Order: structure tokens, then C-alpha cells, then sequence
């Protein structure tokens, strides 16, 4: 089935480091009483061309309920 | 011309002689 | 590493445990020095600083400018392989993999639209005998554009229009490392600013000195 | 000198 | 009169940063100062090893006997609103494909489509090894059939040699080598990385002896 | 597992004898 | 073809724009280059041309000795003014003003006249499970091919 | 309607000179390859750049230095890059050159160090002395000598 | 001065350098490291 | 070199802190040492312009004491030899430096327009002496002035050319669709019977002598697109060269390895391949 390991025999070095990026870029801080920004065109496209615009099909709730 | 330093140095040199 | 082979690094006094009643002067410093009171730290030439330190030898290599690997051990600094006799391929493949071919000679010459669309998409296309996808050529461009940022603010930011301070601070901002290093961005603003003007200056009494010393000989 | 193609020179 | 102008923007919205940055350093100092006291320092670096390209002079921040990492600051209250205005188009694309009932059916299409050609590709790639008798695949694509989400589960050997992955939907037990992944991604994450996407991504796992 | 059921219903038939 | 990058492919474009300047946590674009394109577009060797060549020069040599003796005396004691720019192709001298510009020195080789050359020219099973568990080989550390192993066991030997 | 003839004969003509042209180029090449291994056993170009003599060790900073500073225009190379050395004019009026083997070059400067070289450099020399006839030198050669002092 | 409508939007570090994974892999990856806060 | 050292550790890093600019950019308190520096930063600046000046004025005099068929055939001419010179669509700038500090645009360089669209053909081949042509002339039955002002106005151009090479910077342009054209035609068009035959006929013909050449000539032909193929050996330190003319056609030029050599190898475009020895050479060593 599915394990995993707690102390894995990979690299030291580059955990810590993207442990550490994380926490300086996303940290824990979140927020609600925030108004959403526009992107610009350029990131609009870029998003477009990653596909992860998609909406979630994949949760049956509604979307994939009906298909 | 690998010469042999004491402590097991091994030293790679120039040509010959 | 630590002195990046040059072996000139800088030195600074960080914190100076003064005597009560006496003023942070700088000969009360050189006398802490000589009874090493303060705390004497080693800052890399790497850093570039407004004020150059007094560069003095890299402790860490003796002044050689390289690090012995300390992770050999004496005990096993010998093998067993007669490896050595037969020149082998794998060890001239592994010396000419840290040669990076380096390719500067055309990530400068990169910087126009018709190269690099001949250097992007031409030259694959052509060569490898297949066809992009749209996607593939979007996000080709698209990354394009985005690594273009940095050059267009660096050629902007050399035109010395008023206020480029801004544009400098842009630079300093966008990317750390690289404007670490870029010798158009000036360390101190009003250094180079009031230098400008008493160069100004200067040539005008250059010009009064070149236009009196011609009118002597008559 | 030194050959000093357009995007050196232009922009 | 427009460069100076766009400089003078450059500036008020940098000001405008400055001040983000300097109120949520204050506010971290206030959320913060019911731990310990504050120990600002620039810690020389003790390994003295680091040729693998990573910065120098780390910076180490105590508040009392505690650990604590420094933030960006304008930078996550642009990433607020940006994944903001993600979820916010995404529910409004969800309700309007609620609405209407042609668009939404054109667009499982499409979804069908494109994984359709997704796995077409990544099964592309693959071969029959007689010799051992068994199924391989190119690692190359390995990550790509990962980007589309197509591993059904990993079965790893110990020493991280060599990985048997299952394909969504297929019986086989794909048979790719790691050293070969290493010697192909080492600047770009290699098996570091790649088992850490297995591992963000929820993908079921496990390790076995063989 | 949407895209499990999805490609279940549209399996595929590639030869690559190698 | 791992010695000279370029091919005379993906990777070409990869290192071009992914490596140059912490994670960088991004491998999808090398396969997206990779499987997002899609191809759309006698083994027996002949010396016959090598050995009429050096017939060739050969034949010439006789002549053009005789021309250049009869000129040139050795005694005991306009177009691009840019050398590179000649007679190479347009293909050819496209990357080489790329190569001028970083690198200015073609090393000029043309003076002879040293203390060395004072000559001058003159124009005219039950353990066996846990022994399969216990073994501590998860630290590899190796960093070629099984015929390798077979000649370095002979070496050995 | 003959003067095509003439440029024919002309071409031909060029031909033969610029094929003569290029010879002569290799003539000068090898001869003077020659010429300089037939002096360099004589000891008559002793003490010039083409044989100097041996010094005082230098380091890596050293060498960094005076390739800040321009001084290095010839090197002596071999053993890919863990033996190398250099050659220095000096001023004893006397103009002498003088070579120093460098020390430990460690791993990974040269691509910057090729970077100042080969815009410095005028004339490369590479050694190139294999293993095992050295190897056959040294066990014929111990044995040959012990059995003289026996 | 014609891109210059973006990039005074873009001059904000790098932004579109580190967006590659959705909010919910990583909080996963978040929760799935060491506990040691 | 007791003294050097203090110098550098407490007179030049102080200096810069008096030459701190926290107090410079205050006029109000500028000390007398500051000034000085000032008039000494002055009395530079007008020592080397003035220096300068003089440098690049006095080999101009010098050559002014030194001094004191239509143009349009000559522009026409000009370009047939440019044409004849480099290929089609590669046009390169002569922007001439000005003593001043500005680079000045000539617009009449032949490296630029040329590109841009029973007597004639004899007198055409410059390459060959007058006293030739005049011999072959008489063997025809055919003006010495003609001639005669022919050189001394490619004497003049030569002269003026000359002269504008003294201190210029230069700039290329290729020609894309061209290019690319060309690329097409030659990289993947180069369909020559010799496919294979270089590392093979030298496994056989070793027992030739081949002689040795340097490094940095063997550079300075490889690049010259003189070369047809460059072989490697198996242990990457030797490399026998094959070109196209002379005598001997292959030589050995032993090798550096640095990145710049194949970098050569390839921007030259000569036929690449290796020598691949079998699995006992190195165990019979
Ligand atoms: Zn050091």
C-alpha cells in the first residue's frame, strides 16, 4: 500500500534549504480581508498556458456530479 | 615521474630526469 | 570559497568594549586592536563595500588562495588500482566536465528578436527535423521576454536620465546577485553625483587654463 | 577594436 | 517627461514597499515579543564547504531559545491576491459552466482530449526489455507523466536505485533506473526532487527490500 | 480518480517491440 | 556529441535559458520541449576519393616546388579587414563575430624571426532473509558499463 | 571573344601562386620546427625562453595577480592541468626568462583562468610524455644502476 | 516604454519564478516536514 | 616593506573614510584637506586633457607637413572586389572613433552598399602584374595613361584606407533569411562521398610520419576553413589533423584541454570524430 519515512536517506543540505525559502516566502500568514489584485496580461497568459486555470473536474460536488 | 612523499603523498611532475 | 581565490579579503572591527570615559575615536580602536579587545571579523572581497577595508591574507588558505580537502584523511589518501597506467576515458571526460563550455559568446549576442528567434526556433526546427507546438513556442517566448527584463532596466538605467536612481534601486531589487556585481550601478549616489559636478567644474577651469595660456605668445 | 554588432552599439 | 514620470511611479510604489515592509516588521516584533528577546546577528557561516552555489552569511534570528525565520513582505501580499483572484475565477468559470450546459460538455471534452494525448505521449516512450522480460520506460518523460498527475503508485527499492512505477488505468510495473535520472537532473533537483514531488503531490508510495 | 476511470474507458493500443 | 553542444537538441535551449543566471524546482520545461514536438519533417566506405586526393597533390607538388623554387630564396643569416571574415561561409561566419567579440586575440601567427631563426625569406535461507535486510549499501556514493567491470576484473587479476 | 581565355590563364596562374603561397607558409612551419629542435640540444639557445631554468615555487593568488597584471604571455603545460608552469622575462641591459612550476592549481579557476590566458598567450607548449616507457625506464633502470654500485 | 505598462507590475522581485504548485500541495508539503516550528 | 603594510591597513582605509562622502556632499564644512583634494582631483584632470589633447593633435600635424573612369567606376569596382571578398547579405560598418568622444557615421565604406544593387574584362585582374598583361596583350593585338592613372588611384585609396584604420570600431549584420538559407544548404546539404573514411584510413596507416604542429597554429588554420576533418584519439591527448591541401596533408598537434578548442572545432565546421581504440590496448599497456 502507501508508507513513507520520516528520515529518508536523501541529501541534507537541500531540505533545509527549501525548508527554509518556504518559511521566507509563504511563512503561516494568511488572510480573508483582502481584495483580489488583477494580473497583468502577461501573467494572465502565462497562467493560461500552465492549463492550471482549469477548474476542479476532478472534485464531485457539482462539477463531475452531473457528467 | 609519480614520485613517493612519505605518509603516502603521490605527486605527479614533469616529463623525465 | 571564502576569499574566491583572490586571497585579499577585507577586515572590520564589529563591536569595540570601550572604557568609561573615553570617546569611540580611532585611536582608542587601533590601541583595543593591539590588546585585541574588539572583535576583529573577516568580510569576503566578494562583498564590494562603499568604504574598502584593509585587505590582508585569507586566513582559511594561507594567502594560496585554495582549500586542501580535509574530507581525505591520511590513512587513505593511497589506493590499489592501476588505474593510473591505462589513461582511462572516464577520467578525461570527468576533468573536461567541470570546463562548463562556457557560453557567454551568445547569451550577450542573444539580445535581438530576429537571433533569437533564428536561435531559438529556427535552428531546432531545422536541425532536429520536428515542429513545436504553439505552446511549446509560447512559453519559449514568454520565458524569453521575462529574462529580457533585467538588460532592458540595465540598458535604461545607462542612459544617466534624470532620476535613475529609482531605476537603479529597481535593479538592486529585482535580482540580488547579479546587481551585486554590475559595474553601472554605483555603490554611493551622492559620491558619484557631486564627482559629476566638480568634474563639471573642473573642466571649466581646464578651459580657462587652456584659453589664458594662449594668450602670452603675441 | 572589436566587432560591435547592433545590440551592443544600437541599444 | 514619461521616463521621469515612470521612474517617480518606480519610486512612490518602492516607497510603497518600503513602508509595507517596515509596518510588517513591526508587527512581527509585536507578535512576537511574548517569546523571548531579540538576538539580531549575522552569523558567519560554520561550514565553510558550501561550493554547491547557495548564498552566503545566513542569518540567524533568536527570540529567546526559540527558532524564528524572517519573511518577504510585499511579496506574499501580492501572492494573497493573485491565488485570491485564481479561486475567484475558478468559481466563477464553475458556476457559469453551471449555468449553461453546451460549454461545460465542450470543455470535458477538451479535458478528455488533452489527457487523452497526455498519456498517448508518455506511453510513446516506452519499450519491452526481452533480455530481463519486462516493461521499461524512458526516465526523461517520468516528471512529464508526473506533471499531468498520471502515476497511479511508487514502489521504490532502498538505495533509491531504481523506481517500478505503476501507469493509472494499466496493469504493468514499469521498470526506470535513478542513477540514469541523477545524471540527467543533478542541477535540476534529481532524485531529491523528484521523490519530493511524489511526496507533495499525495502519490501513494512505499519501499520495499529487495 | 477521475482520470483513472477516464483512461480505463479510453485504453489505447500501441505496439513498441524493441 | 556531449564534447561539442552544438549538434552541427533540447538541451541546447534548456541550458540557454533554465541554467544561466537556490531550488529552481522546475524540471517539467526539458520535458515539455521534449515530448511537446513531434517529427513531422550503406555501410560500406570508400577510400578510392582519399587516395586520388594525396595522387593528386602529389602530381601538383613537382610543379608548384619548381615555380616556388625559381622565386623564393631562404637565407641562413582589399578584402574584410578582419582575418576571420575570409573565405568562411555565411552559416560559418555567423557565430564568429560572436566568438571576436569576447575573445579579440587570433594570436596572429605570423613572425618567424627570432634568435632561434636567423633565417630570412627573400620575395622575387533462513539467515538469509535478514542478511538480505541488514546490508548497509543505502549510501552509494559511487558517482560507465558492465564491460568496464570485465576488463578492470581481468586488470585485477 | 579571346579575353576569357586570358582570365582563365589568369585564375590558373593564381592558382599555382596562392597553392605556392599557402606551401610556403608550411615550408616555413616545419622548417623552422626543425631549426628549433636542432638548437635546443646544442645548448647555444641556453638560457633563453626557449630553455630556461628552474626557480622558487609560486601560488595560485600569485599567479591571479600577474594575470591582473599582465605578465604572463607563456606557460608550460602537461598532465591535464596538475602540472603546470609559467615564464617570466626579468632584468638583470639582460633580458632572461626564467620558469616556475606552479603549485597545487586546485580544481575549478581554470575556465576563468583560461579566460585572462588565452587572451595573454601567444604560444602554448604541451608536453607529451606517456607512462609506460617511463615505467620500463625505471625497473630497467634500477636495475641497471644497483648492479653498477654492486 | 510599450511593455512598460506590465512592468511596472513586474518589477515586484519575481513573482512569476515561483508560482508552480496550487495552495493545496503546498500546504501538503508543508505539513508532510519536520515539526520542529 | 615594513611600512607598506600599515599603509594598507590604517592610512588608505581611513582615507576613504575621510573621503566618505557624508561630509564631501556638505559644502558647508568642507575641510582644507578636502578642498586640496579637490584641487589636486582638478589639476589631474586638466594634466591628462591637456596631455591627451596634445598626443592625438601632434601626429596630425605630422602628417599634414608630411602631405604639404569616372568615381562612379571606382564605387563600381570597389563593390566587385567586396563582392568577390565575403558573401552576400553580411554588411560591416567602419563607425569611426572621433578624437572628441563621439563615433562619427561614414556613409561610404564599400563593406555596406555594395550588397545594395573586350576592355572592361582584362583590365579587371589587379592580382597580376601590368608587365604580364601588357605581354599577353601583345599576344592578343590591342593606353598607358589609362593605366597608369588606374594606380595611382588605387594607390590613393589604398593610402586613405590605410589611414581610416587607425583608431574605427566595426559592426556586422547578417542577412536572416539568408542566412538561415544558407544554413539549410550547407549543414544539412553537405552530402560529401567522405562519410567515414578518416579514423579507419589512420588505424591503417599509422606507419606514416606524420610531423608536429603547434596548438595556436593549428588554431589559426582550423578557424581559416582550411581544415576537412579534425580526429580525436581515445585518451584525449593527441589529434591528427586532416585538411584539405598540402604537403602532408595530416600532421600531430598535441593538445590542452579547454573548452575553446571545441568551441573552434565547431564554429570552423570541420568533420568531428573520434578514433575508438579496442578493450585490450589498454591492458596490453
Ligand atoms: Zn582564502
Amino acid at each position: 500500500e502507501i508508507h513513507l519515512k520520516i528520515v529518508p536517506p536523501l541529501d541534507k543540505v537541500f531540505l533545509r534549504w527549501l525548508a527554509r525559502d518556504l518559511q521566507r516566502v509563504h511563512g503561516f500568514k494568511p488572510k480573508n480581508n483582502t481584495r483580489a489584485i488583477t494580473p497583468p496580461d502577461s501573467y494572465i497568459e502565462f497562467m493560461r498556458l500552465n492549463g492550471s486555470l482549469d477548474v476542479d473536474l476532478d472534485d464531485p460536488d457539482l462539477a463531475h456530479l452531473f457528467k | 615521474l609519480t614520485v613517493l612523499i612519505k605518509r603516502g603523498i603521490l605527486i605527479l611532475i614533469h616529463k623525465k630526469a | 570559497t571564502m576569499c574566491k581565490g583572490t586571497g585579499s579579503v577585507h577586515y572590520q572591527i564589529k563591536d569595540y568594549n570601550l572604557r568609561s570615559g573615553e570617546k569611540p575615536t580611532a585611536d582608542c580602536v587601533a590601541d583595543a586592536i593591539v590588546e585585541n579587545r574588539a572583535e576583529l571579523v573577516h568580510l569576503p572581497s566578494s562583498f564590494n563595500h562603499s568604504a574598502p577595508l584593509p585587505s590582508k591574507d585569507c586566513p582559511t588558505c594561507d594567502g594560496t588562495g585554495a582549500m586542501s580537502c580535509t574530507e581525505c584523511k591520511n590513512k587513505l589518501q593511497v589506493r590499489i588500482s592501476a588505474d593510473d597506467i591505462m589513461e582511462p576515458p572516464w577520467k578525461a571526460y570527468n576533468v573536461l566536465k567541470k570546463m562548463d563550455y562556457p557560453y557567454e559568446h551568445i547569451v550577450h549576442s542573444m539580445k535581438d528578436p530576429s537571433i533569437a528567434n533564428f536561435w531559438l526556433i529556427t535552428l531546432p526546427q531545422i536541425v532536429g527535423g520536428f515542429d513545436y507546438d504553439e505552446d511549446v513556442k509560447k512559453k519559449i517566448w514568454w520565458q524569453y521576454e521575462e529574462s529580457m527584463r533585467y538588460d532592458q532596466l540595465r540598458d535604461l538605467v545607462a542612459k544617466r536620465n534624470p532620476g535613475w536612481e529609482y531605476l537603479q534601486d529597481a535593479l538592486v531589487s529585482i535580482d540580488p546577485v547579479r546587481a551585486r556585481e554590475d559595474p553601472v550601478i554605483v555603490k554611493n549616489v551622492p559620491y558619484y553625483k557631486a564627482k559629476k559636478s566638480l568634474e563639471a567644474e573642473s573642466q571649466k577651469k581646464a578651459q580657462k587654463g587652456s584659453r589664458q595660456r594662449k594668450w602670452w605668445f603675441f | 577594436x572589436x566587432v560591435y554588432v547592433l545590440v551592443i552599439k544600437v541599444k | 517627461r514619461d521616463s521621469v514620470d515612470f521612474s517617480l511611479r518606480i519610486k512612490k510604489r518602492l516607497e510603497e514597499s518600503k513602508k509595507l515592509q517596515r509596518d510588517l516588521q513591526n508587527r512581527i516584533r509585536k507578535r512576537m515579543k511574548k517569546f523571548g528577546e531579540e538576538k539580531l546577528f549575522v552569523q558567519k557561516t560554520p561550514e565553510g564547504e558550501a561550493v554547491k552555489g547557495f548564498p552566503e552569511a545566513e542569518v540567524k534570528w533568536m527570540f529567546g531559545e526559540k527558532e524564528v525565520v524572517v519573511p518577504k513582505a510585499i511579496q506574499l501580499h501580492l501572492r494573497h491576491g493573485w491565488k485570491k483572484w485564481q479561486e475567484e475565477a475558478k468559481a466563477d468559470l464553475k458556476q457559469k459552466l453551471l449555468e449553461d450546459v453546451d460549454f461545460g460538455k465542450q470543455y470535458i471534452a477538451q479535458r478528455q482530449e488533452q489527457v487523452l494525448l497526455d498519456r498517448d505521449r508518455v506511453v510513446s516512450k516506452t519499450w519491452y526489455n526481452e533480455d530481463k522480460s519486462r516493461w521499461e520506460m524512458d526516465p526523461m518523460a517520468v516528471p512529464y507523466a508526473v506533471s499531468r498527475k498520471l502515476i497511479d503508485s511508487a514502489r521504490i527499492r532502498h538505495d533509491y536505485a531504481v523506481m517500478y512505477v505503476a501507469l493509472k488505468g494499466d496493469d504493468k510495473e514499469f521498470y526506470v533506473d535513478i542513477k540514469e535520472y541523477e545524471m540527467l537532473f543533478e542541477k535540476f533537483g534529481g532524485f531529491d526532487a523528484l521523490y519530493l514531488k511524489m511526496l507533495a503531490c499525495g502519490i501513494p508510495t512505499s519501499v520495499h527490500l529487495m | 480518480x477521475f482520470l483513472n476511470n477516464l483512461l480505463k474507458v479510453m485504453v489505447x493500443f500501441l505496439x513498441x517491440x524493441x | 556529441k556531449g564534447l561539442l553542444p552544438i549538434p552541427m537538441i533540447n538541451r541546447l535551449i534548456v541550458s540557454l535559458l533554465y541554467l544561466t543566471k537556490i531550488r529552481s524546482f522546475f524540471s517539467d520545461r526539458w520535458s515539455e520541449l521534449h515530448l511537446g514536438s513531434n517529427p513531422t519533417e550503406e555501410q560500406d566506405v570508400s577510400f578510392v576519393p582519399s587516395r586520388r586526393s594525396e595522387n593528386k597533390e602529389i602530381v601538383n607538388i613537382f610543379k608548384i616546388i619548381t615555380y616556388l623554387q625559381n622565386t623564393v630564396s631562404i637565407h641562413p643569416i582589399w578584402l574584410n579587414p578582419v582575418k576571420p571574415f575570409q573565405r568562411s561561409s555565411l552559416i560559418s561566419s555567423f557565430s564568429k563575430a560572436n566568438r571576436l567579440r569576447f575573445l579579440n586575440n587570433p594570436h596572429h601567427f605570423c613572425f618567424y624571426c627570432n634568435k632561434r631563426f636567423p633565417f630570412y625569406v627573400e620575395k622575387a535461507l533462513i539467515s538469509e532473509i535478514s542478511s538480505k535486510s541488514l546490508h548497509n549499501l543505502l549510501l552509494s556514493e559511487e558517482m560507465r558499463s558492465p564491460n568496464v567491470r570485465e576488463v578492470l576484473y581481468s586488470i585485477l587479476f | 571573344k579571346l579575353r576569357e581565355t586570358e582570365r582563365e590563364r589568369l585564375s590558373n596562374m593564381e592558382e599555382l601562386e596562392r597553392k605556392a603561397n599557402v606551401q610556403l607558409e608550411r615550408q616555413l612551419v616545419m622548417a623552422s620546427d626543425w631549426s628549433r629542435t636542432l638548437l635546443t640540444m646544442r645548448g647555444k639557445l641556453k638560457g633563453t625562453e626557449w630553455d630556461p631554468e628552474t626557480s622558487h615555487r609560486i601560488n595560485f593568488s600569485d599567479f591571479m595577480k600577474l594575470l591582473d597584471s599582465n605578465s604572463v604571455q607563456y606557460m608550460e603545460y602537461s598532465n591535464y592541468g596538475q602540472t603546470i608552469s609559467v615564464i617570466l622575462p626579468y632584468y638583470k641591459k639582460e633580458i632572461i626568462f626564467r620558469r616556475h612550476i606552479v603549485d597545487r592549481m586546485p580544481i575549478d579557476g581554470w575556465n576563468d583562468v583560461w579566460k585572462k590566458l588565452h587572451q595573454q598567450i601567444v604560444n602554448v607548449e604541451v608536453f607529451n610524455v606517456d607512462v609506460v616507457p617511463a615505467e620500463v625506464y625505471t625497473t630497467v633502470a634500477t636495475f641497471v644502476v644497483w648492479s653498477m654500485r654492486l | 516604454x510599450x511593455v512598460x505598462x506590465x512592468l511596472l507590475n513586474x518589477v515586484f522581485x519575481x513573482x512569476x519564478l515561483x508560482h508552480g504548485r496550487x495552495x493545496q500541495x503546498x500546504x501538503x508539503l508543508y505539513n508532510l516536514m519536520x515539526x520542529f516550528x | 616593506h615594513h611600512e607598506l603594510t600599515r599603509f594598507k591597513n590604517e592610512t588608505v582605509p581611513s582615507f576613504i573614510d575621510w573621503n566618505k562622502w557624508e561630509h564631501w556632499k556638505d559644502i558647508r564644512n568642507w575641510d582644507g584637506k578636502r578642498v586640496a583634494a579637490l584641487f589636486i582631483y582638478a589639476f589631474a584632470l586638466l594634466l591628462s586633457c591637456q596631455r591627451v589633447y596634445v598626443a592625438i593633435q601632434a601626429p596630425r600635424v605630422e602628417r599634414e607637413r608630411r602631405e604639404l573612369p569616372s568615381p562612379g567606376n571606382i564605387e563600381k569596382f570597389k563593390r566587385n572586389m567586396w563582392r568577390k571578398a565575403t558573401p552576400k547579405g553580411l554588411k560591416l560598418k567602419r563607425f569611426i572613433e572621433a578624437p572628441d568622444g563621439t563615433l562619427v557615421h561614414d556613409s561610404s565604406y564599400v563593406g555596406e552598399n555594395a550588397w545594395d544593387d573586350l576592355k572592361k574584362i582584362i583590365g579587371r585582374n589587379a592580382r597580376i602584374q601590368t608587365e604580364a598583361k601588357k605581354k599577353l596583350s601583345q599576344d592578343l593585338g590591342v593606353w598607358r595613361e589609362r593605366l597608369a592613372t588606374w594606380k595611382e588611384m588605387l594607390e590613393r585609396e589604398k593610402l586613405s584606407e590605410q589611414l581610416n584604420s587607425s583608431a574605427a570600431k566595426y559592426v556586422v549584420e547578417f542577412d536572416m533569411k539568408e542566412v538561415e538559407k544558407s544554413l539549410r544548404e550547407d549543414v544539412i546539404g553537405r552530402t560529401s562521398e567522405t562519410e567515414g573514411t578518416r579514423a579507419l584510413w589512420i588505424s591503417k596507416r599509422w606507419w606514416r610520419y606524420r610531423p608536429k604542429l603547434p596548438y595556436t597554429y593549428f588554431l589559426q588554420k582550423l578557424d581559416s576553413s582550411e581544415v576537412a576533418a579534425v580526429v580525436f584519439t581515445e585518451d584525449l591527448k593527441r589529434l591528427y589533423v586532416t585538411m584539405k591541401e598540402g604537403f602532408p596533408l595530416e600532421y600531430i598537434v598535441d593538445i590542452p584541454l579547454d573548452p575553446y578548442l571545441f568551441e573552434t572545432i565547431c564554429n570552423a565546421g570541420v568533420e568531428v570524430d573520434l578514433l575508438q581504440k579496442r578493450q585490450i590496448h589498454y591492458f596490453m599497456k
